[PDB]
């Protein structure tokens, strides 16, 4: 949504692009578009939905 | 200096314009070649136009 996704090697996270400060990946730092076909250089990884735990309450 | 994949900074080109950035990606391959297009333009402007 703002900021870049990064990996360490393993971990993915999300930061802002002036200085590191890693967040978990989520549907509230990110924004969909689209089907993986079309981009180049996209990676499969999950991201988490924080609505998820409290439907599973 | 610090490096960044070039579509990235591309990316990051269009934020700053208010484009949002998915606009580059779904269309990075027309994007390369309007920009390689128009650089031949300037080519031939500079070589026909002393
Ligand atoms: C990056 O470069 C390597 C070769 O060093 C190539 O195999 C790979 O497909 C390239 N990745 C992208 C996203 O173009
Ligand atoms: C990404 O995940 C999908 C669904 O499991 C799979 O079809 C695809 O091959 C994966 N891509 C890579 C680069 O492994």
């Amino acid at each position: 949504r703002e900021g870049v996704f990064v990996s360490n090697g393993t971990h993915w996270f999300v930061t802002q692009r002036n200085f590191y400060e890693p967040q978990i990946i989520t549907t509230d730092n990110t924004f969909v578009s689209g089907n993986c076909d079309v981009v180049i250089g996209i990676v499969n990884n999950t991201v988490y939905d924080p609505l998820q735990p409290e439907l599973d309450s | 200096a610090l490096q960044i994949p070039f579509a990235m900074q591309m990316a990051y080109r269009f934020n700053g314009i208010g484009v949002t950035q998915n606009v580059l990606y779904e269309n990075q391959k027309l994007i390369a070649n309007q920009f390689n297009s128009a650089i031949g333009k300037i080519q031939d402007s500079l070589s026909s136009t002393a």
